[PDB]
């Protein structure tokens, strides 16, 4: 919704879950779909998870196919992204995108430029 | 500046070849009226009917609304032709050589959404006139609207009274009234139905 | 929202002046049909006839295809005129100063990449009037269809019989028929042969 | 070289849609003035009056600034048509099959973002003629000018005299006078008044 | 898909605003040929001369080549207007009001760069009509055709004999022959010589 | 290939909305001309007069230039509409509909930045004819032509004699001269002085 | 107004404050809007905050939403940036950078090329 | 067909072979044509091979060409690459893309973003 | 003039003066305008100074502007530049670069590539 | 001609000569241009020499303008390029590019992507 913000990072054991939340402000959050980025230390930037601006259509990646989920929820203005197992190689920044009235695809020509995200770890 | 701003998120993602629907399986509900202001000539001899006319489609978009507290200023916006998506409305029984006779103007949105789309032109048809009873006779002349290339479980086309508030009388034929109908038709050519709206005229001869 | 999935992917790649063939080395099947309404004005002196037609173009695109199970209530996208390959048809005997007659319109297809094509129109053409037996006579005016820069191995035009069920009756002129024929010629300009479609009138003056 | 650098620097950021207003919260004032110079033709039998006339419309951008002591020898600047802003300016009874008959020309802008535009066309409109006093009567007829889309609240369009100074005199008609009036009204279609401007004739005949 | 493959190398690089010479210090040959199809109207009052006729322009590109044997089943491609570079033929004693009155359509080239362009239209030209001798008499209209902007030492115009297979005979007049003429002329605009073809009508008028 | 690579390299950073002028504090000087070839009609009812006329504008970009030594082959280039700046010259006693009646053809300029521009057409204009002395009369009908929206200080118009050398004669009018004449006026409209250049017919009846 | 140049970058302590002045030159100032960012040493720039050419509109970052102002100076041809409680991490460079007649947002493609900016050192 | 996985990577000797799989799905694999990218570790990426939505017509880089195969197979939605005689310098990353009913040229503007791809890595 | 040469660069001590002159070849040299551009060891290229097509125009940077001068020479096709008062963070690779008809600005999308250019270091 | 490749890089003293050979395949050889290009080891893309599609005209660099030369083979669809008197920064990764009836030019929009090309370096 114009802008929005990640936060939930934090440090976890391998093995564990954990819940990213991305609020919305700055307009009305119904209007625009909400995808998630993750930065890497020394790689770019790579998309992970996508929905729709009504719910009905998600996206995601093929290594966070079965681990990962993505809800929203209008009263709190907020995109819920639920992480499951997760593994070494997911230690990164994820940072939160709005796109107005988007399909929930993977094209990054729908988004708008993301936000200051989070940095979660995962430790072995 | 909020106007700009508004313009610019607006036309973000906006695909004028997408019809305007939420759900994509519902149809989209236009309203359809029409304003005639003269006739200005009646063609016996070629079997034509002039006449001034605005035409009235109402509907809604979904995809151009705003909140009118975070654009203060701003409750109205205005796209021209191309831009956005617009309905296919054509008369059936035109006579002019161009078929379409309508000038384009632009569409007027409002924070709700809701387009109003009103053309004026001038409209030549194709009515059967009969001078048997020469000294006294009524003339009902017909046209005939509707959608060429949507048809049913696309476009719910409704139909609204026409408005003859601003008639100016015509010293040589007397109006009697316009009114409408509207029917649903198949053609050969697909096995969709198609709907239309047909007003009349009802002309009058003076006897002077 | 799923139609602005479908047509953002459909978009992709695609090149409106590539014939919509899938082996490059046969030719397109297109079918080509007629829909008259009205005889509008048979002028003696000038020896043009003028009519309200419509006319129907069908082909396959083989590049406009997608599984409806993928895109849940979405089963027909329309195009505006330039953004895909359309066929040139043209009539030869035209009488009017433009040449060209026909109003464009959307080009619609469906899920298996079938498209269909309904321009309607005014044409003028150049007929001769024989007035030798003036109170009984039957005359007989032509209208040839053809492809303007595409013959033979590369469009294979075939015929449909002309649809009549909308017919307005003439007060002054009586329809028999609309016979139509195809046939294949050949040009001094190029050595390719050339088919087309001629449709016959078969008009009658009444005795009153 | 200036000019390249102050095209290049009002280009900037300039959207066509977005009315140049400063507020967002206050009409844009607009003048609107006419120039007749000819009654090329009277016409009794289709009622419809023929005239050459220049439009005048003078308005404020606010857009279109600069300083002219960084910019030497540069003062004014033109601009075609679709790159910037223009009122919708249109008449009401026109006669034309094209409706709006004026020819676009460029748009002139000085150093204080005063915006000038001066179209030249030949106008028909639907006039009544009486000719019960056929050797001595006067004829008026109303020319009415508006906006389509920009009602109150947006577009405050004042009326300037109209300028006789280059009209050539008529060899069968004599010009008493051309008055003007600015009036309100109200539409169904929509709540919100608008203004326009009317322009009266006011002919005669010559006894010869 | 190896049109798609041909289409995109060929238009890498291309700009129409080129004449399509190896060399450009030779003049690029164009051959020009008339068809004509039907006298339609010889108006007498007016000294204007109506007929249908198709245009025939051959030349060659060196710059839309290809290798048959890399792009199978390809031999042919054509180009809408304003894509490649297109003669600017057009005829001198033109009385249209639009001037020129030729329907565009595509351009034909085959493998060895090869180029056809064949509008047609109906072209009403000036001509002189001599009623001395009415019952008998012989009438001489001529067509004059040639490029506005391309000179001498740029372009080099041929002539080739008329097509009159296809011809209609007309009821009223009756077609002697079409000789041509290629002929080069100075204008005082500038000093370089232009060249031009021309076309007799020869028509005779029919004793009844 | 060298035309392709002046053409890339004059297309950079042009500006077409920008005046060719090396200083900017001067006005840019234009030589205007006319050539008449026949006068078609003359409407004694309507007071108009048709004639057939090639204009002539010639002017100086100084942004057009090029060394010919480092493109040998290349000494002429032509641009199409829209592509580089060009007068906005207009007829002012203009009586055709649509106001300009100018067929517009390619700009050709020469190593130096010499352009000149000679557009043909068929041009109305309202002219008064006298018939008091029908046998034996003289008529005086006078072209007006100027600059619509660049006045002095701008734009330095500047005439040049009419050409009749091409000149057809007509079997009912004889020409006796067309006088031109250079002249500087004052609008309302603005406070900055605008010239225009006027040409005389100067018909003579034949008495047969 | 078409060439900005900042100053009033320094060395100062964490939980300080820090005012940095844009000025402006070339042009009128009051036609153009006024936007910063900042460089950071490896990383990539990003928006800051930004001000409407009239100063009825503002907008500002996520983690800089509660810590710093902006305000406009007309008289003075210059844009003021007021940063309060500084932390270690806002060490960076800032640029300010015009838009002619701007709406004051985040879009990076309405704004011109930065200039040369200051460097600011923030010690624990 | 929309979202494409590359898989088959692994540890192999020099002058050994190795087979690839990039499976198809979210669409129909009949429309879209197959190529193949390296990543390497410090380089950009390279065009390896692709072949057309009908499997006419096939492409090839030059260091490649006499070594790798492509192949096709619609019964089960995957894309076969088959590389013989592995060298030292051909260990990378190998992703997979997807194209429109591509003509399997090696023009990067008609394919779209290549997915998650496969290490192999080469010993002498 | 389509082909631009930059040359004078050297080695020389803090406070002093430096000419370097940019020789045109290949076409008219009044039909273009000159611009600089300094490339720095390990940042990106920045704009120094430039001159209009006649020389009625000149812009300077913010860092430059007391110090550079900027001439003409159309007799001997070259442009010079006079450095004055020189500094160690002047110390880098010096590039000319052509504009048909340019006015002298800053823009970058006004010229075209730069040549190879003349590296200046400036000792303390 | 579509495909070009290029060959015969190596290792040479300080003033030797060096023969490079680009051969074309995939089409018509006589089409299109050939232009030249080096990579650097951590340099950017650099354009050495070019041709264009009849050898009417041809381009040089400023640090190669008198030791280079290029030259065209319609008969074996191959461009040479002749290297004299090499230096110690010649060494680098050479690239062979084609481009469809290009005039000879150092503008790189009218080139499609390289090859992989040929190592060569110059030893003091
Ligand atoms: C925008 O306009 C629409 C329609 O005019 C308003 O929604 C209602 O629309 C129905 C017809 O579809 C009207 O009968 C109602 O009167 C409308 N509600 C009103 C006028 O309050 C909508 O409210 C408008 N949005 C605004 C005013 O913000
Ligand atoms: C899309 O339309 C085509 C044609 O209407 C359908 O394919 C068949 O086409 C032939 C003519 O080419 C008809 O005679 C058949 O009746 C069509 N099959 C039908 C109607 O089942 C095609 O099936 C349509 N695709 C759909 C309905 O998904
Ligand atoms: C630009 O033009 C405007 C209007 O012509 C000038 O501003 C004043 O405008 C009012 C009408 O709105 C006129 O009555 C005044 O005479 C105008 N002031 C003048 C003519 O001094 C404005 O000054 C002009 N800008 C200039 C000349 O730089
Ligand atoms: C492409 O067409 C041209 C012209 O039709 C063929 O070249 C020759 O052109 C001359 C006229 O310029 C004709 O008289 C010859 O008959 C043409 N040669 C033929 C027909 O073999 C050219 O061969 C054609 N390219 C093909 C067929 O691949
Ligand atoms: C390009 O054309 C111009 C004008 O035709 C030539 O410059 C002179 O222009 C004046 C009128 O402005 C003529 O009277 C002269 O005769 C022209 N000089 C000539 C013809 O030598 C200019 O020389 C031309 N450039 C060339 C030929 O390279
Ligand atoms: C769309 O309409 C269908 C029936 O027409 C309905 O079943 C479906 O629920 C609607 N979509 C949504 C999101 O409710
Ligand atoms: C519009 O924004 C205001 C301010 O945040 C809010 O109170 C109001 O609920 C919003 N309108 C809607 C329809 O959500
Ligand atoms: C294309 O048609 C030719 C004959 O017309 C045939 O030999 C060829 O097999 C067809 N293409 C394919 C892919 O089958
Ligand atoms: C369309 O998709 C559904 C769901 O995957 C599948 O069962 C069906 O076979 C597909 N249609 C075709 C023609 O492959
Ligand atoms: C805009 O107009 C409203 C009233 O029409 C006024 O209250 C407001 O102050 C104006 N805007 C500004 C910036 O003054
Ligand atoms: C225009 O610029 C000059 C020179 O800097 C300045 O003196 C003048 O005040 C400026 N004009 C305005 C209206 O600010
Ligand atoms: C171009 O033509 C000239 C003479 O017209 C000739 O001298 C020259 O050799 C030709 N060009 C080539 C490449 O042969
Ligand atoms: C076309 O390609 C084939 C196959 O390589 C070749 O044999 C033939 O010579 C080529 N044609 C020409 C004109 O070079
Ligand atoms: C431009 O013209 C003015 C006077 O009209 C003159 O003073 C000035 O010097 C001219 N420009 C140049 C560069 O000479
Ligand atoms: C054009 O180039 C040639 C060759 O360098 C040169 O001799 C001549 O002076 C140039 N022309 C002009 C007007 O400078
Ligand atoms: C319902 N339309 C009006 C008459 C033709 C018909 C139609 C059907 C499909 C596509 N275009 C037109
Ligand atoms: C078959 N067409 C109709 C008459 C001309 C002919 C033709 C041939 C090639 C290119 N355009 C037109
Ligand atoms: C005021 N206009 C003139 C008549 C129709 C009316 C109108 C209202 C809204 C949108 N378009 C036109
Ligand atoms: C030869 N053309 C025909 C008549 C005018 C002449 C011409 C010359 C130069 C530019 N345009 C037209
Ligand atoms: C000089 N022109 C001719 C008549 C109107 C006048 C004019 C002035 C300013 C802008 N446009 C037109």
């Amino acid at each position: 919704a114009v802008q929005l913000q990640a936060s939930g990072g934090g440090l976890v054991q391998a093995g564990d879950s954990l819940r990213l939340s991305c609020a919305a402000s700055g307009g009305t959050f119904s209007h625009y779909a909400v995808g998630w980025f993750r930065q890497a230390p020394g790689k770019e930037r790579e998309f992970v998870a996508a929905i729709s601006w009504s719910g009905r259509s998600t996206s995601f990646a093929n290594s966070v196919k079965g681990r990962f989920t993505i809800s929203r929820d209008s009263a709190k203005n907020t995109a819920y992204l639920q992480m499951n197992n997760l593994k070494p190689e997911d230690t990164a920044v994820y940072c939160c995108a709005p796109a107005r009235f988007g399909t929930g695809s993977a094209a990054r020509d729908e988004y708008d430029d993301c936000g200051q995200g989070t940095q979660v770890t995962v430790s072995s | 500046e909020f106007q700009r701003k508004l313009y610019k998120e607006l036309v973000k993602n906006y695909n004028p070849l997408e019809r305007p629907v939420a759900n994509d399986s519902q149809p989209l509900t236009v309203y359809f009226s029409l304003s005639l202001l003269q006739i200005m000539d009646v063609d016996e001899k070629n079997q034509v009917l002039t006449t001034n006319i605005w035409l009235q489609m109402s509907w809604t978009d979904h995809y151009l609304q705003w909140n009118v507290s975070e654009y203060p200023g701003v409750k109205t916006v205005r796209f021209p032709d191309g831009q956005i998506w617009k309905p296919d409305i054509l008369l059936y029984n035109s006579a002019d050589e161009r078929f379409d006779a309508t000038f384009h103007t632009n569409v007027l949105v409002n924070s709700s959404g809701h387009c109003q789309y009103l053309p004026p032109g001038i409209f030549k048809s194709s009515c059967y006139i009969d001078v048997r009873w020469f000294p006294f006779d009524v003339q009902h002349c017909k046209l005939k609207f509707g959608s060429w290339s949507y048809g049913g479980w696309s476009l719910d086309l409704q139909m609204q009274e026409a408005d003859i508030s601003g008639y100016i009388p015509n010293g040589e034929w007397d109006l009697v009234g316009i009114p409408g109908k509207r029917s649903e038709r198949f053609y050969e050519c697909c096995k969709e139905p198609y709907p239309d709206v047909t007003f009349t005229v009802t002309m009058r001869r003076r006897t002077l």
